[PDB]
């Protein structure tokens, strides 16, 4: 998901 | 002592809020009071002005005003999402759960913020280049001329609680640490982190507003209020994309407007 992505950004 | 931890968790939660949060309430309130040093905000009352101000910030107006939130919206959950990373305990939650703790929480966390932003009169827009007054908001053709007052209405009366960025922040982590939202797979975890934010509250509110007599409970039932506004706010999304057509949803809101 987006979110997901967002949240494994560094 | 374990309040000495409360206190250099509250200072942490704030110095993180100034680097997630570009536009803070001291920083926004200088503007709507005019202390402000910088450039004044170009202010949209109606629609001529909102045409001028297209050129210093096809789809009729009331569709590009509504369009413009949504993309606000989309800026500022990915704010909330390096704030919420920066919670201590937060990254290492199952991923899932971060997921959803975030899906159910932005736009309660949207709400609290975009309070910071706005006054009886209207709203800051684009970081505080330009404002938008309630009364042209409200005069937009329906559905979408009543799509905002009901946050001003909820902003004016959390603003009459005066709190600061230092306050917000330890709110705001409140919220987003709910061990009750829908599909959590892991609650414990979640709700002792909550159970030490709930204690820094509470300090942090004893300290800075000594007489502002059960602030706590308030601030408790702000976030109860702001499940409801979020609610309404799904609501009329529905009726909108139940009688308008042609509308693009930004992805990112579409995943969170999932199931929800
Ligand atoms: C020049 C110009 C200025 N603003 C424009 O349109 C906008 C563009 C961005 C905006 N940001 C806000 C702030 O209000 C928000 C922000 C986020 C969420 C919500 C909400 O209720 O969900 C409300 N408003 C009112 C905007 C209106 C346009 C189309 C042109
Ligand atoms: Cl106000
Ligand atoms: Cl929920």
């Amino acid at each position: 998901s987006l979110l997901k992505k967002l949240l494994l950004a560094p | 002592p374990e309040s000495a931890d409360l206190r250099a968790l509250a200072k942490h939660l704030y110095d993180s809020y100034i680097k997630s949060f570009p536009l803070t309430k001291a920083k926004a309130r200088a503007i709507l009071t005019g202390k402000t040093t910088d450039k004044s905000p170009f202010v949209i009352y109606d629609m001529n002005s909102l045409m001028m101000g297209e050129d210093k910030i096809s789809k009729e107006v009331a569709i590009r005003i509504f369009q413009g939130c949504q993309f606000r919206s989309v800026e500022a959950v990915q704010e909330i999402t390096e704030y919420a990373k920066s919670i201590p305990g937060f990254v290492n939650l199952d991923l899932n759960d971060q997921v959803t703790l975030l899906k159910y929480g932005v736009h309660e966390i949207i709400y609290t913020m975009l309070a910071s932003l706005m006054n009886k009169d209207g709203v800051l827009i684009s970081e505080g280049q330009g404002f938008m007054t309630r009364e042209f908001l409200k005069s937009l053709r329906k559905p979408f001329g009543d799509f905002m007052e009901p946050k001003f209405e909820f902003a004016v009366k959390f603003n009459a609680l005066e709190l600061d960025d230092s306050d917000l922040a330890i709110f705001i982590a409140v919220i987003i640490l709910s061990g009750d939202r829908p599909g959590l797979l892991n609650v414990k975890p979640i709700e002792d982190i909550q159970d030490n934010l709930l204690q820094a509250l509470e300090l942090q509110l004893k300290l800075n507003h000594p007489e502002s007599s059960q602030l706590f409970a308030k601030l408790l039932q702000k976030m109860t209020d702001l499940r409801q506004i979020v609610t309404e706010h799904v609501q009329l999304l529905q009726v909108i994309k139940k009688t308008e057509t042609d509308m693009s949803l930004h992805p990112l809101l579409q995943e969170i407007y999932k199931d929800l």
